[PDB]
């Protein structure tokens, strides 16, 4: 007995093999869920829920497994889908495709580091390729976001809905940007609240100009209905609150103790006169609310919600760009919560909501959710995430990308042309990933379910012809189409992580050689 | 083989029922055990029974309700059935017996029609005109309809039967005390609320040494004295009897020393000077039952004081109104009007018992108590149950109204006439009111059964002599004669209104337990 | 895969009728010669101890039944007679039981 | 443990008070100075929040022990572990200020961290990792780690050896003959 | 093939799950049914814990019928939902779900490829409510139009007479309840139970009635006349919020010190008994207190020396019915006491029940909170009619909502399937074949309301497949003869929005459940 | 209802045990449609014992797929007659059958 | 969760694989273990290899089928 006690170790080919076998699964899981013929999965989560999902990150982030390389495959897609949101209908599929070619050398005898040499120059001309092909466009023209949202979103079951999401998507997205950072203002998707209602159908939810509370007036004499009212974000609460010091009172005269009472009484009041003296409309705060200063703002007529969560707060507060205040007597007139269109209670059906409109010009908002369940509701936002995601990417980058595979194939020949001119052992490599390459049309073929080898073959042939690059797969006819007119764009940075994402995957599972168990620490 | 295949993995073990097989039978059939489970049950000639519970307390008992609490049945309809019946006797007392009858037949009768192929909901219809219609001939059988609120000799023997139903051995006694103790009360709360009437069970000293006092009890000690005033000054404080201790805490601080002499001896001085307030007021007894201070107590004793201890809550409130004097939860002001007033009050040894006695005589109307003794507890447990079902049937006597024949002679008119009604419904369901008049027919029939006579016969007999319109003859309850007796002169009568509900129960119990087809059952 | 309803809790027991009846009386009977020989100017005197192993002795036998724990019902009424006429009158509770 | 006991209820209410009012009045001190860049391992108060809203101010809370020594010894700042005088009262100073061209917190990876771009006080350099999953970064850093020891040590002795194993290849022979020279076992 | 992946996970696959999930489906719509429809059966369960339903509205079993596989579930949450919408129908959805994947299931095994079919839906539903859309009878806020349709609703679960003895309260109630504008139903609504005397005299009060009594026998059981009070302010003791230790020196100070820890509370129903008595000088009149808060037994009876009706520990809604009963002011502050904050009453008593008791509140002279208090033979019945209760009013204030109304017992889904099956393939073709079955799954409603009523399906069906003449009418099946119905003349109606998103609910549930390949569970242990 | 008669007995009903059948035959006929034709693919199988077939008779098949479901094995003894008949179709028979059940349903 | 359906019960314990996923997947990788399993076989340069029996007897092999010969493959 030496090492470590019945922990396992295994090394070399095998260990090659094994990883390369079950990234093959990994990817092979999911194959069928890319592209706007895909499908859709639902899932059991271990505690009994049930989501319903193509996008495949959730699909793998709600995976379990033993083998390793595949919980590092996991987070490879829940990195690019946080960074990215979608391509994880596509990125580990191209990924494990390529170690599954990757392997081919392994055979080979050929030392992956070189296989890794010839890769890091791939992506290069990779990344080097897709900027020759860009296209930047304009942000500030609608409709082509619009369609470009379309062109993202028309791969999810929300497709039956698309005028709706690409205006939802685009109008949060406009409203959030954050001009204090001088001319590097910054959307915030956090800010770009969701809520999910069931009930109701697709069209009826909408873009709100303002926040939504489930919560309910504190009192039936505040009005459930105001114009332009004034709202107040208390951070503190609203009642007396420990003398921090263990302070203590030793009375000894009768009407002391009395005397005392009133003072909570005496302090409360305080509290009420301090913030009505800037005459406001509506009192906000995430802690309690005193009923008794609450009769005081019941009595002058001025509207409370109590225990409000705080990012709400903050969303409610970038909603009327007033500023929260943890102190009534040090209030600010600055943050007088104007910037309010319409206040408004309604009820949705065993719940009352609070309705925040038409602020003059927001920068917060939250999207209201109204469908069937909420399972079908969560799996639209996700969709929805990945719509708006990609929206402010664009907003990020103006520079687009056809995708439909064409792209794809451009960089194949692009590096078939760099493959043959880079003579060297690295050249069979180089040709290999781009050989890689070719696959992801090709699966689009299946979830369309066409000839694919034929339609490949031509498409390369097609591609083979200079003149002509936006030359793509369409998702339904499974035809040979240039996106121009097909108009399935994506952004350029998109793919770019693809691809870089894609290659740093292999490198990663290509170095290793080993495996060892039992840490017991 | 062994292998058979399911369309519906529906259910993780659980009992899925259906087909109308377990509506058609078993639930039929359950039901048909609950009356055999109480078919000896009622009858002046019906016996009592036992039983432990599952923590394995006796419970002899004549009533059905009561066991029926006593049984954790786990069939559905079955608990409906008997919760129809507890809500029952919750509305008038006695009638579960009945009504637990009522309930088997109108089943027992029902599947065979069922059996025979009649519409389900059908079923409901005709059973439902007939208590419609039953309801409506009801009113027209009321005889000597008794009007004399206060009198002891009407009443006892109106309420005898009740006695009488479930108790065969002592009516006479039973009726007295129990007229005794509606006529002692009068409307004073209000139209003679049950809950103004108490019980107290003393083993031993067998039940004709039973009586009634115009007073209340308890069966508690004593801390001072012992005497009884004929004028009776009492004092109620749902107060403990001890120096009003401030919720809050203050505890004494002294800064130098004769704070420590002055203290204790003010804090006794005050005490006297509680006390003594009281007693200015000529209080001889203090009640509560909360905490009592030793000094306070050694003040009521050095002042020839009566004291009371650790009653509840309800034993105040009872007490309360006894004298009609008010609890103060305010220790010092011994209120003149608000004071406590007896006829007199002491200690009884009874059964070696400390008893603490309020004797009293009140002409403004009193709640009185009733004393149990007899050797079984177990017999006081059922003997108080029953005279409580007659309190009940007093009161439901006091009710409205109109009383109305027992033994059996009513429901003999009643198939009748739902029988003459039968045939002039024609139509497919007409056989199932003819049944539903039929079902009536199991009360003097489990009554024979607990007479041990030839029922038939003795049905046929009742009816003959029903065909004369004879309203007021009907059961005997005699091994030599298993023929009739008139229940007028032998004042067997019973309420319009229990008659009138537990039909009307039993009749919603049917219709439930006859709607539902096909059931669900999780595992517990 | 139905069942069919059972009425009460599994293994509620009843037993009803004449034999029904008769076990008590015999019960009874088995309760009085426990004490059969008791009561009498020449009479007996039991001893019983608990499972705790503190003895007990008694010529009264309300005070042995008391120590005599039963477990049939009917006769736990015979048992609480005897508390009855000893919380009344005393020994010939010993008579009482025969 | 001081215990706070009142018989005389009449300043509770200015008790209370000021129990805020000393952190206000720090807070209004130090801002006082101008100061527009705050850390503190310790907690952060969301009344010194609404404090520095209403300031605009820039403030950090839990901020390890470690980096701010470096940010002190980056920025010229001070570290204080409260306020001070050689005087009895707490006072502030300018001159413990710490000073750069520009501080940002960025969203790197949607999570914002906050960046410090040039302290004129001490040039100071950080590295920002960037990879495909958490596995390749926290193992290139150690490379990177080792990275920095080695260049160190270089600096840390202007003298090199060549790589790729001459070492031995030089050694072994060079000791193969210096074996024959002690001519023992 | 990710059993590689785990061992202990489980996957199905395309063709497997498809099958299993309408295989659920089929099994689950078999059970319910039997329910809507007038003649339906509702149906009983009982708990693991022994309690016990009569209970008839398919939410209620879904939510309460143990069932583990999964797409159940997921259409017990839209089902839920759509209780939270509407409410009944739900019998109806799932009836609908289940046979719409039936008939989905005939042409994919046919081995047609879902995708296409869905499309069908797609245009399916879209001219369907167009042809919904303009079909919804406009209809005013006719005290009978509602009270059929109350009617047409509440049958559904209860005795013909049951409901139309619930029928005049809800409607009265709905009538009694608007702003003309703006329903929410929540505190104009009180549904209180009492296990009383009948099923049948569970009735409307114009009043309000409470869930508990005074706390004292001195205390005025009936009013004549009842001016309020209604407070929420504690006044039981209590002691200040901060650490406040006191001692005394003397036994002298303790009962000074005894009387001064009430003086709080002394003052505070001071307060009210002057004000009480600024008000109730009169002797006739009564006054009436209610506080969301419990009260002190000295404050008991320092109301009750003036004979004050106080009551404690209220639900924090009562109030609200409270004040849209007795216009009454709810306060905190006492000190800012006023006559016009009070609330009046023309009859105020309590009544006793069992060993709880009953509090009633009589005589608005324009009520805006009323009450269904439910009277109850038996627990389960009680909580049994509440369900349908609960439904009825759902059903109107969507009907009130709605202007429109739908003629109901599925004479809309013969109109669907003529105009429906009156769809040339203006689609694509292959989608006129999902259009077919989806026209086709519409049928069932009246389909399932023979079978419930035993007629003969297919015979009845054709016998309604008669579209008269020029005025092809909104037929009905007649629930008690299988015959041809004009709903609207006999006044069968139905919420449209109902109509509307039961449709819109069922068409997106159906198109993703068919658009699942695999089931997979591979979880932690 | 005869559980009554006895526990450990199993019993369906009309709709049940109709529905059973159905899908037994149905699923049945699922397995054996990939056989007939001579686009058809044979198939292996498996014995406990190790040994191995790669045959698409489905007599072959279904007398050597270990099924429990007693339709099944009824199915099995009718086709059985029919390879000691003539042979083939045996596929056509069962395809034949559970469709025309479906059908039925 | 923890319970899916079967639309098929047929079996009662058995491995029935389908959808090609074997014949392109499984029965592939198989047969790639053979080849890995005596790639070394022949040569020359080919180095021999020795496996035990189940019945614990030496077999120093060059020759495939021999060494093929003492594998219970399933």
């Amino acid at each position: 007995l030496v090492l470590s006690q019945n922990t396992k170790r295994e090394s070399g080919r095998k260990v090659q093999s094994g990883n390369i076998n079950a990234a093959k699964t990994i990817a092979d899981i999911i194959r069928t869920c890319l592209g706007p013929k895909s499908m859709m999965k639902m899932l059991l989560d271990p505690m009994g829920g049930i989501v319903m999902t193509n996008d495949g990150n959730a699909i793998l982030r709600e995976i379990q497994v033993q083998h390793p390389a595949a919980k590092s495959m996991i987070e490879i897609s829940r990195t690019q889908d946080e960074e990215v949101g979608d391509g994880t209908t596509s990125v580990i599929i191209l990924a494990g495709e390529m170690l599954s070619v990757a392997e081919h050398f392994l055979e080979q005898q050929m030392h992956p580091t070189v296989v890794i040499s010839a890769y890091r120059k791939a992506l290069d001309d990779m990344i080097s390729t897709l900027k020759k092909i860009s296209i930047p466009v304009d942000i500030s023209d609608s409709d082509m976001m619009l369609n470009i949202i379309n062109s993202s979103i028309t791969t999810k079951a929300i497709s039956r809905w698309s005028s709706l999401a690409c205006n939802i998507a685009l109008d949060a997205v406009k409203m959030v940007q954050f001009e204090e950072n001088g001319r590097k203002e910054i959307d915030i998707k956090k800010y770009a609240r969701v809520e999910k209602i069931p009930g109701g159908i697709i069209e009826d939810s909408c873009v709100l100009r303002g926040v939504m509370i489930n919560k309910d007036v504190t009192h039936p004499r505040m009005r459930r209905y105001i114009k332009n009212p004034r709202i107040v974000l208390l951070d503190s609460s609203l009642e007396y609150k420990k003398g921090e010091s263990q302070t203590d009172i030793e009375i000894t005269r009768e009407e002391d103790f009395t005397r005392i009472l009133q003072m909570e009484e005496e302090y409360i009041q305080q509290l009420c006169e301090d913030i009505i003296q800037l005459k406001p409309d509506v009192v906000i705060t995430e802690k309690g609310i005193s009923d008794l200063a609450q009769h005081y703002l019941m009595r002058a007529n001025i509207t409370a919600i109590r225990r409000v969560r705080k990012t709400d707060n903050n969303r409610i507060a970038r909603a009327c760009g007033a500023r929260i205040v943890s102190r009534p007597e040090e209030l600010r007139e600055d943050d007088v919560g104007t910037g309010a269109g319409l206040l408004e209670i309604k009820k949705i059906g065993d719940e009352y909501f609070t309705f925040i409109t038409d602020c003059k010009d927001p920068k917060a908002c939250t999207i209201l959710l109204r469908g069937a369940s909420k399972e079908i509701l969560s799996e639209v936002e996700r969709n929805l995430q990945d719509a708006m995601q990609v929206c402010r990417n664009v907003l990020l980058d103006p520079q687009l990308v056809p995708g439909g595979g064409a792209s794809e194939m451009a960089v194949a020949h692009a590096l078939t042309e760099k493959s043959k001119a880079m003579t060297g052992v690295e050249q069979w490599p180089y040709r290999a990933v781009a050989q890689a390459l070719e696959v992801i049309p090709r699966t689009l073929i299946q979830n369309c379910g066409a000839s694919t080898i034929r339609l490949l073959t031509s498409l390369r042939a097609k591609h083979t012809q200079e003149n002509c690059e936006t030359w793509g797969v369409n998702g339904e006819t499974g035809t040979l189409v240039d996106m121009k007119e097909l108009g399935i764009w994506e952004p350029l940075a998109v793919k770019l992580q693809t691809y870089k994402t894609a290659v740093e995957t292999a490198v990663l599972l290509l170095r290793i050689d080993d495996i060892v168990s039992g840490h017991k620490k | 083989p062994k292998a058979p295949g399911f369309a519906q993995m529906l259910k993780e073990g659980a009992k899925h029922f259906s087909g109308l097989e377990e509506a058609v039978y078993r639930n039929i059939q359950a039901c048909k055990e609950l009356a055999q489970t109480t078919r000896t049950a009622y009858g002046p000639n019906g016996m009592n029974k036992m039983v432990i519970n599952h923590l394995e307390k006796l419970f002899v008992t004549n009533d059905a309700a009561t066991i029926l609490r006593e049984l954790e049945v786990q069939h559905p309809a079955a608990k409906m059935i008997v919760m129809a019946s507890h809500m029952q006797e919750q509305e008038v007392g006695d009638g579960t017996n009945f009504v637990l009858v009522f309930a088997g037949a109108l089943l027992e009768l029902a599947e065979e029609l069922l059996r025979i192929g009649l519409s389900v909901s059908e079923v409901i219809e005709g059973y439902e005109i007939a208590c419609r219609k039953a309801h409506e001939i009801l009113p027209n059988l009321v005889c000597c309809s008794a009007k004399n609120l206060r009198d002891i000799d009407e009443v006892s023997s109106l309420l005898r039967t009740s006695i009488m139903s479930k108790q065969y051995g002592n009516e006479v006694f039973l009726a007295k005390l129990i007229a005794q103790a509606c006529v002692s009360i009068f409307p004073d709360s209000g139209h003679f609320n049950v809950d103004n009437i108490r019980v107290c069970k003393i083993l031993g000293s067998g039940i004709s040494s039973s009586s009634v006092l115009h007073g209340m009890v308890f069966k508690k000690e004593t801390e001072g004295d012992v005497t009884s005033v004929k004028d009776a000054k009492i004092a109620v404080y749902s107060c403990p009897f001890d120096g009003m201790i401030t919720e809050t805490k203050g505890t004494v601080l002294i800064k130098t020393a004769e704070e420590l002499m002055n203290f204790s001896k003010g804090e006794e001085n005050l005490m006297d000077a509680q006390v003594k307030a009281i007693a200015d007021t000529g209080a001889n007894v203090v009640v509560t039952g909360g905490k009592v201070a030793d000094m306070a107590l050694h003040y009521a004793n050095k002042y020839n004081i009566m004291l009371v201890r650790l009653n509840s809550k309800w034993d105040l409130r009872r007490l309360c109104k006894t004298v009609g004097a008010t609890a103060l939860p305010r220790l010092t002001p011994p209120v003149l009007e608000e004071m406590g007033h007896c006829d007199s009050v002491y200690l009884s040894e009874v059964g070696d018992t400390q008893v603490v006695v309020f004797k009293h005589e009140k002409e403004d109307g009193a709640i009185s108590t009733i004393v149990l003794r007899g050797s079984t507890d177990n017999l006081m447990d059922d003997i108080e149950r029953a005279v409580d079902d007659g309190v009940n049937t007093f009161k439901v006597l006091t009710r409205d109204k109109r009383l109305v024949p027992g033994g059996g002679a009513t429901e003999i008119e009643l198939a009748k006439q739902i029988t003459s009604y039968g045939e002039t419904c024609p139509g497919l369901e007409q056989y199932a009111i003819k049944k539903f008049a039929e079902a009536f027919e199991a009360i003097p029939r489990a009554l024979a059964e607990n007479s041990g006579v030839k029922a038939n016969e003795v049905i046929s007999k009742l009816y003959a002599v029903h065909q004369e319109g004879n309203k007021n003859v009907g059961l005997d309850i005699e091994a030599e004669v298993p023929a009739v007796k008139d229940m007028l002169e032998a004042g067997i009568l019973d309420t319009y209104l229990g008659k009138y509900w537990a039909i009307k129960l039993a009749t919603n119990a049917a219709v439930t337990v006859l709607r539902v087809d096909q059931i669900i059952m999780a595992k517990p | 895969m139905p069942t069919p309803v059972i009425l009460l809790k599994e293994g509620t027991d009843s037993s009803q009728g004449i034999p029904q009846l008769v076990s008590n009386i015999s019960a009874c009977q088995v309760i009085a010669e426990a004490v059969r020989t008791t009561l009498g100017p020449r009479g007996m005197d039991k001893l019983i101890v608990d499972g705790r192993g503190k003895a007990t002795i008694s010529n009264d036998g309300a005070t042995i039944l008391k120590l005599l724990d039963v477990v049939h019902p009917a006769a736990k009424t015979l048992v609480d007679i005897a508390k009855s006429q000893d919380a009344e009158v005393g020994d010939g509770t010993t008579s009482v039981t025969l | 443990g001081v215990q706070v006991v009142i018989t005389d209820p009449e300043k509770l209410d200015q008790i209370r008070q000021r129990e805020s009012d000393i952190t206000k009045e720090r807070i209004q001190k130090i801002l006082a100075t101008g100061a527009n860049v705050i850390l503190t391992t310790g907690g952060i108060d969301d009344m010194c929040l609404k404090y520095f809203v209403e300031a605009g101010a820039m403030a950090v809370r839990r901020v390890l022990k470690r980096d701010l020594k470096r940010i002190a010894k980056a920025s010229g700042a001070t570290i204080l572990s409260t306020l001070a005088n050689l005087e009895g009262e707490e006072t502030f100073e300018a001159a413990m200020l710490g000073q750069a061209e520009e501080v940002v917190q960025e969203r790197i990876c949607d999570d914002e961290l906050i960046l410090i771009k040039n302290t004129k006080a001490r040039t100071s350099a950080s590295i920002i990792l960037r990879g495909a999953n958490d596995f390749m970064c926290d193992e290139m850093e150690r490379s990177l780690h080792d990275a920095l020891c080695v260049v160190k040590r270089v600096l840390e002795s202007k003298s090199v050896v060549p790589g790729g194993g001459a070492v031995e290849a030089a050694l072994s022979i060079y000791l193969e003959n210096y074996a024959t020279s002690m001519g023992s076992r | 093939a990710v059993k590689t992946l785990n061992p202990k996970a489980e996957v199905a696959r395309a063709q497997a799950a498809l099958a299993v999930n309408i295989s659920a489906a089929r099994g689950l719509q078999d059970v319910l049914r039997t329910n809507l429809g007038p003649k339906g059966t509702m149906k009983m369960l009982v708990s693991g814990a022994g309690d016990i339903k009569l209970t008839k509205d398919g939410n209620v079993l879904l939510h309460e019928m143990q069932i583990q596989h999964p797409t159940a579930s997921l259409i017990a949450k839209v089902a839920t939902a759509q209780d939270d919408i509407t409410g009944d129908g739900t019998t109806s959805n799932v009836l609908i779900i289940g046979e719409l994947l039936k008939q989905a299931d005939l042409y994919i095994s046919e081995g047609l490829h879902p995708r296409i079919i869905t499309e069908g839906f797609e245009a399916a539903k879209e001219k369907a409510l167009q042809f919904l859309e303009e079909v919804k009878v406009s209809r005013e806020m006719d005290r009978e139009t509602l009270i059929d349709v109350a009617r047409t609703s509440l049958r559904t679960k209860v005795h013909a007479e049951l409901a139309d003895v619930l029928t005049e309260a809800v409607v009265d109630s709905i009538l009694a309840i608007k702003k003309q504008d703006e329903p929410i139903d929540l505190f104009m609504i009180e549904i209180m139970e009492m296990k009383h005397k009948s099923e049948t005299d569970t009735s409307l009060i114009r009043g309000l009635v409470l869930d508990h009594g005074a706390r004292h026998p001195d205390m005025k059981k009936r009013v004549e006349d009842a001016y309020i009070l209604t407070c929420n302010v504690s006044l039981e003791y209590e002691k200040t919020e901060v650490n406040s230790g006191f001692f005394y020196k003397s036994a002298e100070e303790r009962e000074k010190l005894v009387k001064a820890e009430r003086k709080f509370i002394e003052d505070r129903v001071k307060k009210i008994i002057e004000l009480k008595r600024k008000v109730c000088g009169d002797s006739d009149k009564g006054f009436v207190v209610i506080n969301q808060k419990g009260i002190d037994p000295f404050s008991l009876d320092a109301l009750s020396k003036e004979g004050i009706v106080a009551l404690r520990r209220a639900k924090r809604r009562n109030m609200e019915r409270l004040t849209l009963a007795c216009g009454g002011v709810a306060l905190n502050s006492f000190d800012d006491l006023s006559p016009d904050c009070l609330g009046h009453a023309g009859l105020v008593y309590e009544y006793t029940l069992g060993e709880e008791k009953f509090t009633f509140i009589e005589k608005c002279n324009n009520p805006r909170s009323v009450t269904l208090l439910i009277k109850g033979p038996n627990k389960h019945t009680l909580t049994q009619i509440k369900d349908a209760v609960r439904d009825g009013l759902r059903a109107v204030k969507n009907a009130i909502d709605d202007g429109c109304v739908v003629p109901g017992a599925g004479a809309v889904e013969v109109a669907m399937a003529e105009a429906l099956i009156k769809h040339k393939p203006s689609v694509k073709g292959r989608a006129q074949l999902g259009v077919q079955a989806f026209a086709d799954a519409l049928l069932i409603i009246p389909k399932v309301l023979a079978q419930n009523s035993g007629f003969d399906l297919q015979e009845t069906l054709v016998k309604i497949q008669a579209e008269h003449s020029e005025s092809g009418q909104l037929v009905g099946v007649d629930l008690n003869t299988g015959e041809p119905m004009v709903a609207a003349e006999v006044g069968v109606w139905d919420n449209y929005c109902v109509k509307k998103q039961l449709l819109h609910s069922c068409t997106v549930i159906a198109t993703n459940i068919l658009l699942v390949d695999e089931i997979m569970r591979a979880g932690m242990s």
